[PDB]
């Protein structure tokens, strides 16, 4: 095949493969900004849900 | 990290009732028919407010 081929299919291989390399960057301090501030879809820690507590009058008035 | 607050002695100053416990008991059936209202105002408000200190009157 001609050199169009080689030249265009290359291309494609080195812009893919751009995307891809800074992407993985991206990722990496993505991650470790999202482990650093927790103000994040992922990384975050179970708490404990506040619908366990109770609002009911309790028997004491200082609650 | 703040003050506390608490109403000086001569706002906390009232005779209490001096009767014993089997006097109280004795009555307590009677007392909870008439003196209800003063009653139940003043443990809504402790139970509201949540602070005696803001409850003494």
């Amino acid at each position: 095949d001609g050199p169009e081929k080689n030249y265009e299919k290359t291309m494609a291989i080195l812009q893919i493969e751009a995307e891809k390399a800074e992407l993985r960057l991206k990722e990496l301090e993505v991650r470790r900004l999202m482990r650093a501030r927790g103000d994040g879809p992922w990384y975050q820690y179970p708490t404990i849900d506040k619908a366990l507590i109770d609002h009911s009058p309790k028997t004491t008035p200082d609650n | 990290p703040g003050i506390v607050e608490l109403p000086t002695l001569e706002d906390l100053k009232v005779q209490e009732v001096k009767v014993s416990s089997s006097v109280l008991k004795a009555a307590a059936h009677h007392y909870g028919a008439q003196c209800d209202k003063p009653n139940k105002e003043f443990m809504l408000c402790r139970w509201e407010e949540k602070d005696p200190r803001r409850c003494l009157e």
